[PDB]
């Protein structure tokens, strides 16, 4: 069978940043040839691999996270990187293994009003760790007088809105990003290169 | 109540170093995102650097590697360390909490850093002497030019604080030389120039320097 | 957790020499790609060399091509930088990070400086 | 970078009058706008987040509108403390995390006044320094849109004048302006007829005071 990056990459609707999806890739065929030969990427970094010599590879594991993020938040999808959706959202390894591709959403997650449905963590006390993911909906302290639940001074939603609007900048504008994590240990591969 | 109080900032020479700190009653530091906003003389508003509740430090890139942004917890303290300052650094500098969209709400006094680009100079006071050509018929203008002096600021009076109607002390100037200069003028009735004493009593704390000159008609 | 200090810098004349170093420490030496940055007063951090962290790959930008040595050793855990021939636009304050080597489907290895600074070390050329 | 520019700079209007200022982007930036008050000695105060939410404490004559590259921040009916400086916030921006505009103050208005313009020749004392400064004097004059253009012997003269305007007085909320020429003592000998040339809206023609060198 072929790896199901169609599933991955050409979904209708992405995740928010703050849920990143995972999509587990077992016991299949990847032609990464119809990734790196195409020019709809605006982004396609490979860390610690060749993106030309993907097909010529076999891995134990590999990971698809995808989700949605701004213009001016690709550079955080990296190592060593820092800001609001490394720390807070999406951490990647210092030691990372695998490849970020990103490619421009504007005519498909902007809304003329703003589409409002996609989120980023805004307030978190402690960085991610790597490979790490919050769905906490808990209301932020940020004084000492607890929230319980209610939201006002010092006492906050943790998770805000991005504003996507097809008059954005391209920093503003929407990104969709897929992250590819590859591991090479001394196990029985399950994905290789036709 | 809520409140940031700061403190620490005064005047330096170029390559000097200061401290700025921003005690927080309130709100928790350690919590939030806090932020330095400096104002330049004159000027807008300019961010500085920024601390994440996390550790995570953000800075300006003109002062990327200079200015140190930390806190303490244990003192719920923010701390702004300024090293390598230049003549681009002397502003009034604001210790702020910041809501990212929610905007920053809560600000500080602020405390002001004058970089020493120049020497501590007093100033040199010249008459601006009543004449035909400063004369509005019945009343008339004198006053007194205080030029080439480091840093602000200057209190002038007149008479001893004897004359305040008519009085106008204007806003100082920064010159190319790097020193300031500043004018205090008073409309007067041109009838008492030659009755009535005209003093201007111009004080600079920094220099220790005091100065009364009296304006002479003619 | 990863602390970087630099040292070795001081007052030079053009044409002269200096050798600046970076101790390391918190992070696996070997496994990373290291680099020289310099800041000047009024412009932006500019890369300057960048090494593998085997040291078999070393790469430099085009203005200290020739005049700039980038070495490391992995017994210690210290980043060289000789620099030669040194001129008046070389003033600025020289940092050392870790970084990143990403490749590109058409490109060759291209750097990321990780956003974790020391103090650096102070180059004046007068 | 993102360039945030704000429309007008100087704003004048009485109590009671509905304030509009506008904030520009240079590129669209959806609701990541904020309005800040500043007075004169005081750190800023939030007023608006979102471009349209009011800050809690803030009077609901305060109002934003606008998304993408316009925005503009109402007053509904201005108050007497609403006088002050107002700046416009880019927020979630890059490089910087945030950008402030340029900013727009708002001042009282008031009936055209003429300014009463002074001329001061420097003293001997200054003089026997090796410089010399002519001073030029306007006082009590609305609005504070005044030029002066220094004049020796017929030559306009850039680059070696500064000038000084008071704020807006307390009582009669007119402006104050003064204007200092410097030359050095050898230039200054080398000219006679130094003036000062002042065009106001109260003025229907500029009015020029002068004097000659020794008069
Ligand atoms: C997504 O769809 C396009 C158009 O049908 C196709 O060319 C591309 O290969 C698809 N992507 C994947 C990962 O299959």
């Amino acid at each position: 069978n072929l790896c199901p990056f169609g599933e991955v990459f050409n979904a209708t609707r992405f995740a928010s940043v703050y849920a990143w999806n995972r999509k587990r890739i077992s016991n299949c065929v990847a032609d990464y040839s119809v990734l790196y030969n195409s020019a709809s990427f605006s982004t396609f970094k490979c860390y610690g691999v060749s993106p030309t010599k993907l097909n010529d590879l076999c891995f134990t594991n590999v990971y698809a996270d995808s989700f949605v993020i701004r213009g001016d938040e690709v550079r955080q999808i990296a190592p060593g990187q820092t800001g609001k959706i490394a720390d807070y959202n999406y951490k990647l390894p210092d030691d990372f293994t695998g490849c970020v591709i990103a490619w421009n959403s504007n005519n498909l997650d902007s809304k003329v009003g703003g589409n409002y449905n996609y989120l980023y963590r805004l307030f978190r006390k402690s960085n991610l760790k790597p490979f790490e993911r919050d769905i906490s909906t808990e209301i932020y302290q940020a004084g000492s007088t607890p929230c319980n639940g209610v939201e006002g001074f010092n006492c906050y939603f943790p998770l805000q809105s991005y504003g996507f609007q097809p008059t954005n900048g391209v920093g503003y504008q929407p990104y969709r990003v897929v992250v590819l994590s590859f591991e090479l240990l001394h196990a029985p591969a399950t994905v290789c290169g036709p | 109540e809520v409140q940031l109080v700061e403190s620490g900032g005064g005047l330096i020479q170029p390559g000097g170093s200061l401290r700025l700190s921003c005690a927080a009653s309130g709100l928790t530091v350690s919590s939030n995102y806090m932020s330095w906003v400096r104002q330049a003389p004159g000027k807008g508003l300019e961010w500085v650097s920024v601390i994440y509740s996390g550790g995570s430090t953000f800075y300006a890139d003109s002062v990327k590697g200079r200015f140190t942004i930390s806190r303490d917890n244990s003192k719920n303290t923010l701390y702004l360390q300024m090293n390598s300052l230049r003549a681009e650094d002397t502003a009034v500098y604001y210790c702020a909490r910041d809501l990212d969209v929610y905007g920053l709400d809560v600000w500080g006094q602020g405390t002001t850093v004058t970089v020493s680009s120049a020497s501590t100079k007093g100033p040199s006071v010249f008459p601006l002497a009543p004449s035909s050509k400063s004369t509005s018929g019945g009343t008339a203008a004198l006053g007194c030019l205080v030029k080439d002096y480091f840093p602000e600021p200057v209190t002038v009076s007149w008479n001893s604080g004897a004359l305040t109607s008519g009085v106008h002390t204007f806003p100082a100037v920064l010159q190319s030389s790097g020193l300031y200069s500043l004018s205090s003028v008073v409309t007067v009735p041109s009838s008492s120039l030659g009755t009535q004493t005209y003093i201007c009593n111009v004080n600079h704390k920094p220099s220790n320097t005091k100065v009364d000159k009296r304006v002479e008609p003619k | 957790e990863v602390q970087l200090q630099e040292s070795g810098g001081g007052l030079v004349q053009p044409g002269g020499s200096l050798r600046l170093s970076c101790a390391a420490s918190g992070f696996t030496f070997s496994s990373y790609a290291m680099g020289w940055y310099r800041q000047a007063p009024g412009k932006e951090r500019e890369w300057v060399c960048a090494i593998s962290g085997s040291g078999g790959s070393t790469y430099y930008a085009d203005s200290v091509k020739g005049r700039f040595t980038c070495s490391r050793d992995n017994s210690k855990n210290t980043l060289y930088l000789q620099m030669n021939s040194l001129k008046p636009e070389d003033t600025a304050v020289y940092y050392c990070a870790r970084q990143a080597w990403y490749y590109s489907p058409y490109g060759g290895p291209e750097f990321e400086a990780f956003d974790y600074w020391g103090q650096g070390t102070q180059v004046t050329v007068s | 970078d993102i360039v945030m520019t704000q429309s007008p700079s100087f704003l004048s209007a009485s109590v009671g009058d509905r304030v509009t200022i506008t904030c520009r982007a240079s590129q669209g930036i959806s609701s990541y706008l904020a309005w800040y008050q500043q007075k004169p000695g005081k750190a800023p105060k939030l007023l608006i987040y979102a471009a349209s939410t009011l800050q809690s404490g803030v009077p609901s004559r305060f109002s934003g509108s606008g998304s993408g590259t316009e925005f503009t921040l109402t007053i509904s009916s201005l108050q007497p403390e609403d006088f002050a400086t107002y700046y416009c916030q880019q927020l979630n921006s890059y490089p910087p995390k945030f950008t402030f505009g340029p900013g727009t103050k708002v001042e009282i208005k008031r009936t055209v006044a003429a300014p009463s313009v002074f001329i001061f020749p420097p003293s001997d004392e200054q003089l026997k320094s090796g410089t010399a400064s002519v001073v030029c004097l306007l006082n009590n004059f609305y609005p504070r849109e005044a030029k002066v253009q220094w004049k020796v012997d017929n030559a306009l003269q850039s680059g070696n004048s500064q000038e000084s305007v008071t704020e807006q007085d307390s009582k009669d909320s007119t402006y104050s302006l003064s204007s200092t020429l410097t030359l050095s003592k050898a230039d200054y000998e080398k000219h006679k007829v130094y003036a000062c040339e002042v065009t106001h809206q109260g003025l229907s023609s500029p009015v020029t005071k002068s004097f000659n060198r020794g008069e």
